[PDB]
């Protein structure tokens, strides 16, 4: 199109969209904004998708929550994306359902469940997620995609991918005597490139090792996670407010670098989710006042290994 | 009516006539059709569930309810008519045959008004007359639109093999689960219909023989689904006593499943 | 003209006398197919979408608009007619009628000159008079004479017209997509005026926002702006029918009745129950605190409303010692949920040792043989989709087929060789696993503790941590106390007494006789199956020695006593003496 002066704004300040639903992972988002952003200007090769992405380092940090964020930027909804869950292609003749069977089989009327998708919106954001898990023939036919763009499925038929932004999660990477991040990413790009072909590899744009999350991040992830049971909350007509007592501590609690982000999940889960459900089945808590969690028996610095969250209801 | 009793069957007379066994506990059921017909469109239910559970038994009971008058305003003193796809597709031998009948149906259920069309083993409606022009693809604007009520009835496997392929129509009907009796139900279905069996096979059935034919039935055979499943030892039980001839005991129904699945119970 | 109402539907005719639905939202298609119907040649449109995405109501909307007079004047006093295929086969008995029949129509519709064909369901126009009505119809479609408008799914046109290229070529495709939520609410604020109506009932914004959101969340095989209306059509027919007002709560049972998830209003009666969802589960599984009050806080999370829509209701992982209630937790589970133990969708992953039998879980791929039969989750989930889904013995299976289910635990989806997309997201998944259970070695320095550490750091041997990591509880049972045997003396005891029963017979262990068997049946290490052998040995054996003599019959008390025990009792011997 012309690109409008909104429209223009709106892409200029990507990184600041997507940012508010990814935490952190600035290398991860930038490269997004400018593989779309050059996408957009009319300067991406001819004859090369819009973008080819690896997506690798520690569990649970925002490899796939990036891909679902870009699709909704895109197009405003997370189911957008095409996901693919590589995971359960591990068996080499599972490939004929990304292309189809082909003519005179079973099933060849449907075609495939991933060129026909493509075929159908040429400007889609697919996901090849834990891509490390599937046969080595999937790779071989990506590959082609990758190249030239374009992928023959079961019918003989050419679908261009030309306009399609291609992400590929993998978990692939995830010290001996006395010593005084670069570290993974070396270990991560080592163990890609054992896997992977060589020219599969070249033939990506961009190969992004994500960060583990910080401190930092993790007190700021606690709003965003806070923020799903505040809505579910609302929909009762109840609001829930958490005082800097109650979120400090459960940044306390959930932060292990480690595992990433989920066992913030998990404690938020537990610790404030699962007493609301009670409270509301019992009523102790009702449609028309707002719930003021708090913390005692807590220093404000400490561990709050004897602290407890304390839920209080005014209307 | 003289084109419907050609294509068709009346389901209501026949209930009213009293050719149709007793349909019991199926309320919920009942009730649920009922919602869905008096839809304002897309009023087409689907009875889904496993082989025997009583799929064309709950339309059965509908007609029964309706003659006795039980049934709500909407559907009240409506003819339900079976339809019967092999005597449509009979004699259509040249192009535009089956075409030509199914169109003097459906205008003759429209002018007359009061009639509810059932298919049973809905399945067989997709490509009926042909592989292009069918049975569904004639009726998909009268459904849509809910100017054709409609009571469709297939097995679970059978609507995920055939209906499920055409999303068109399969959009169209609205399913209706009817689950397997437990066994309390099944001996309160078996109590019910002890009257016409003991009628037909001249035999006197005891309690401990319907309790004994669920329980043995729930236990034992496995392929099968209970309502069926235990009125299928208890009718041969009365065959079985009825050829050496009176009465039907616990003992006969142990024998009759000893004889079935070869179990010494 | 004569020959069209014969053969056609005037949908301007009906739009004027008010027979149609409103269309609301649909601007840009109805614009859209305005464009391509003015076109100098090809201007033939084609509505391509999901079913019940609104292509129909697309072209009764623009009926609707040329009536009015909300159209530019290419169309200002255009006829739309609906063509029936149906009513031109139908009669062609003979070798030319059908040809005919299509040809008077399409000189009647030249001389006319003002009417639009819609040929609804277009890909059945490929072999209707099968010469065929494409054939004969292509001439007119590709210079502009002729203006027409199709509609058709998306797999339909792929599988009939793109097989003619030709025909495709003739015909622009229009892509009507699923209205999102808001614009379902709009829509269905649209049609209450009609609904309410017909139904003589009255429905609140806050029924029509929770139809939408509903039928978006939980219904998945549908398409919202119909599934939305089906919800609040059977919401106002039940209220019709039990006599007015539709609110939430109707819509919610309504939905609860149709798939079965139950969201709707929790009665005094099942809150309670909810409550004491502990002491229900502990009529069953004695001991076990830590897993039964896990297992209840998730499904007090998931009937609150404070469920997270992404994820399944609740994913653990049941390890520790053998014969302590593993599976017979998610047997009691499924009980209390469902009122029945066969509710359970139990897959016993000990016969997935080999990784090719993966195929087993999502089906064969397409062109294989045993592809049309789908897969024997997939299918089992789809039909209950709120079920307690057990993988027994999870630690048997291959690895490459408990890494198949990382995105049922994250993402709660799964798609079998078909294609389609199960969702997972109101299950309750529980995989057991017994490891670390075979079993220091140096000086050592309580007990359970040293257990599940052991068994914690087996679970991850085993498993990949992004395995581990999205469970949302590893619970480790304890081993059975001597207290914890005693209670379950009586329910094995019941059991038997039960079968005993139905035989008129009336079973009484007197409480030494209990003590007795405590004592014998207690080994902490094997769990609670050395009891089940020993009340085998010790009462069922004699019991069925007993009945088969004729000692004890029907209508006597079987009464169950210890004679040579006063309180080790290796010389205890156990009489069985019977009365009326
Ligand atoms: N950087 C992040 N920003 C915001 N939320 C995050 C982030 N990382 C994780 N989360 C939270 O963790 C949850 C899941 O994280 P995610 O699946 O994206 O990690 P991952 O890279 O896929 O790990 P893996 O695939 O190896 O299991 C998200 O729903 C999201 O709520
Ligand atoms: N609620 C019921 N009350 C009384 N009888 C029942 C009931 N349900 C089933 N029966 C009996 O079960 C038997 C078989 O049930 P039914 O006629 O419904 O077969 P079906 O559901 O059509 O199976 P299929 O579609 O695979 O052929 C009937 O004889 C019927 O009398
Ligand atoms: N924009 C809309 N405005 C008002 N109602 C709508 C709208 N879109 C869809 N509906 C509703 O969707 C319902 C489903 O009918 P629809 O118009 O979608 O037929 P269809 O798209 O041709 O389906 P099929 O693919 O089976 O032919 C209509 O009854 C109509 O009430
Ligand atoms: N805590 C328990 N409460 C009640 N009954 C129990 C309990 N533990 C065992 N039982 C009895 O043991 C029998 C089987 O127990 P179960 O199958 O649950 O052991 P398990 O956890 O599966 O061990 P494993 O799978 O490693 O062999 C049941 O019939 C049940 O009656």
């Amino acid at each position: 199109f012309k690109l409008t002066e909104a429209e223009t704004t709106r892409l200029l300040r990507m990184e600041e969209e997507l940012h508010k639903r990814i935490i952190g992972q600035e290398d991860a988002v930038k490269a997004v904004s400018k593989a779309i952003r050059r996408t957009r200007a009319g300067l991406k090769d001819p004859k090369r998708p819009s973008g080819s992405f690896i997506f690798a380092g520690p569990s649970g940090v925002g490899k796939t929550e990036l891909s679902k964020a870009l699709a909704n930027f895109l197009f405003g909804d997370d189911d957008a994306l095409i996901q693919i869950d590589m995971g359960e292609f591990h068996d080499r003749f599972t490939a004929s359902r990304l292309f189809g069977a082909p003519p005179g089989y079973v099933g060849y009327e449907e075609g495939g469940q991933l060129t026909e998708k493509v075929r159908r919106k040429p400007f889609s954001v697919v996901l090849f997620d834990e891509i490390e898990k599937a046969h080595q023939e999937i790779y071989n036919s990506l590959l082609q995609v990758l190249e030239d763009g374009r992928l023959t499925d079961g019918q003989g038929r050419t679908v261009d991918f030309k306009n399609t932004v291609l992400i590929f999660t993998s978990n692939l990477g995830t010290g001996l005597g006395f010593s005084k991040y670069e570290r993974m990413k070396q270990k991560v790009n080592d163990e890609l490139k054992k896997h992977f072909r060589p020219e599969f590899l070249n033939r990506i744009d961009d190969i992004i090792v994500f960060h583990q999350l910080t401190r930092e991040e993790i007190i700021r992830m606690v709003d965003l996670m806070i923020s799903r049971v505040a809505g579910q909350l609302k929909s009762k007509d109840m609001a829930l407010v958490l005082t800097d007592a109650a979120k400090a501590l459960l940044a306390k609690r959930g932060f292990d670098p480690v595992l990433g982000a989920r066992p913030l999940r998990r404690t938020i889960q537990r610790e404030i989710e699962d007493q609301l459900s009670e409270k509301i089945l019992f009523e102790e808590v009702g449609p028309g006042q707002v719930v003021t969690v708090d913390v005692d028996n807590w220093d404000g610095e400490g561990p709050g290994e004897d602290a407890v969250f304390t839920f209080t209801g005014t209307r | 009516s003289l084109v419907l009793d050609q294509f068709g069957r009346n389901l209501t007379a026949a209930a009213m006539e009293g050719k149709l066994d007793p349909v019991i506990g199926r309320e919920k059921e009942i009730e649920r059709v009922m919602q869905v017909l008096s839809r304002r469109t897309k009023n087409n239910p689907v009875l889904i569930g496993e082989p025997g559970v009583g799929k064309t038994a709950v339309v059965e009971g509908l007609a029964q309810a309706i003659v006795h008058g039980e049934v709500p305003e909407t559907l009240k003193d409506k003819q339900l008519y079976t339809l019967d796809l092999g005597s449509l597709v009979a004699g259509s031998r040249y192009r535009g045959d089956f075409e030509e009948r199914l169109k003097k149906v459906l205008k003759e259920i429209n002018t007359r008004g009061d009639i509810i069309l059932f298919i049973d083993e809905l399945h067989t409606l997709v490509g009926a007359g042909a592989a292009a022009i069918d049975a569904a693809s004639i009726l998909k604007p009268k459904l849509a639109r809910g100017e054709l009520q409609t009571i469709g009835a297939t097995t679970l496997d059978e609507y995920r093999k055939y209906i499920e392929k055409d999303a068109a129509l399969e959009r169209r009907f609205q399913p209706v689960q009817v689950g397997e009796p437990t066994v309390e139900h099944t001996i309160e279905i078996l109590k019910g219909l002890r009257d016409r069996y003991e009628a037909h096979h001249r035999v006197s059935i005891t309690d401990a023989a319907m309790v004994a034919a669920a329980t043995l039935a729930d236990r034992y055979i496995n392929d099968r689904f209970l309502p069926d499943k235990a009125i299928d030892l208890i009718d041969e039980a009365g065959a079985r006593m009825r050829i050496r001839r009176a009465e039907v005991d616990d003992e006969q129904i142990a024998e009759v499943l000893g004889n079935w699945t070869g179990i010494p119970v | 003209s004569l020959v069209l109402d014969q053969f056609g539907r005037n949908l301007t005719a009906a739009a004027m006398e008010g027979k149609l639905d409103p269309v609301i939202g649909r601007e840009k298609e109805i614009e859209r197919v305005m464009q391509v119907l003015s076109r100098r040649t090809k201007n033939n449109p084609v509505l391509i979408g999901e079913p019940g995405v609104g292509k129909t109501a697309v072209v009764e909307g623009l009926a609707q608009a040329i009536v009015h007079g909300e159209v530019p004047e290419t169309l200002k006093d255009k006829q739309l007619y609906t063509l029936d295929l149906g009513s031109l086969v139908a009669g062609s008995r003979y070798r030319g009628d059908f040809e005919e029949r299509l040809k008077k129509v399409l000189k009647e519709i030249n001389t006319r000159g003002d009417i639009i064909l819609f040929i609804d369901e277009l890909h059945t126009l490929v072999g209707a008079g099968a010469i065929d009505a494409a054939s004969i119809l292509k001439p007119k479609l590709a210079r502009g004479e002729l203006q027409t408008i199709g509609a058709t799914t998306l797999d339909e046109y792929r599988k009939y017209i793109e097989k003619d290229a030709a025909l495709e070529r003739r015909f622009q495709p229009v892509q009507v997509g699923e209205p999102t939520v808001e614009h379902t609410i709009e829509i269905l604020k649209g049609l209450r005026d009609r609904y309410e109506a017909h139904h003589r009932v009255s429905i609140t914004d806050a029924a029509m926002v929770a139809a939408a959101t509903l039928a978006d969340r939980y219904i998945n095989d549908r398409f919202l702006p119909d599934k939305a209306i089906d919800l609040i059509d059977e919401a106002g027919a039940r209220m019709r029918i039990r006599r007015a007002e539709v609110d939430d709560e109707q819509i919610a049972e309504v939905l609860g009745n149709w798939t079965g998830i139950p969201v709707f209003k929790l009665t005094e009666a099942e809150t309670t129950r909810l409550l004491r969802m502990e002491e229900e589960l502990h009529k069953r599984i004695i001991g076990q605190e830590d897993a039964v009050k896990a297992v209840s806080k998730a499904i007090r999370r998931t009937r609150a409303g404070l469920k997270d829509p992404k994820r399944p209701s609740g994913s653990f992982i049941f390890a520790g010692p053998s014969g302590v209630g593993k599976t017979e937790l998610s047997k009691a589970l499924a009980n209390f949920l469902f009122g029945d133990d066969d509710a359970l969708i139990q897959i016993d992953m000990g016969e997935f040792h080999d990784r090719f039998t993966a195929s087993r879980l999502f089906g064969a791929p397409p062109g294989y043989v045993g592809y049309e039969e789908g897969g024997q989750l997939t299918e089992k989930v789809r039909r209950k989709p709120f079920s307690v889904v057990l993988f027994d013995e999870i630690e048997k299976a291959h690895q490459e087929i408990y890494n198949s289910l990382l995105q049922v635990l994250e993402d709660g989806r799964l798609t079998d060789g078909q294609g389609r997309t199960v969702d997972f997201k109101n299950t309750v998944l529980i995989f057991t696993s017994n490891l670390g259970t075979s079993d220091g070695l140096g000086f050592s320095k309580n007990d359970y503790e040293r257990m599940k550490q052991k068994v914690n750091d087996e679970l991850k041997k085993h498993f990949r941590p992004e395995f581990l990591n999205r469970i949302d509880d590893i619970i480790v049972f304890h081993q059975l106390t001597r207290e914890e045997i005693i209670r379950m003396v009586d329910l094995m005891i019941s059991r038997v007494a039960g079968q005993l029963k139905s035989k008129d017979m009336a079973l009484v262990l007197t409480d030494a006789a209990k003590a007795l068997l405590a004592k014998r049946g207690f080994d902490p290490v094997l769990g609670a199956r050395p009891l089940r052998r020993t009340i085998q040995r010790e009462i069922e054996d004699q019991l069925s020695e007993k009945i088969l003599f004729e000692e004890v019959g029907p209508g006597q008390v079987v009464t169950v006593d210890v004679d040579n025990w006063d309180g080790p009792g290796e010389d205890a011997v156990f009489t069985f003496t019977g009365t009326r």
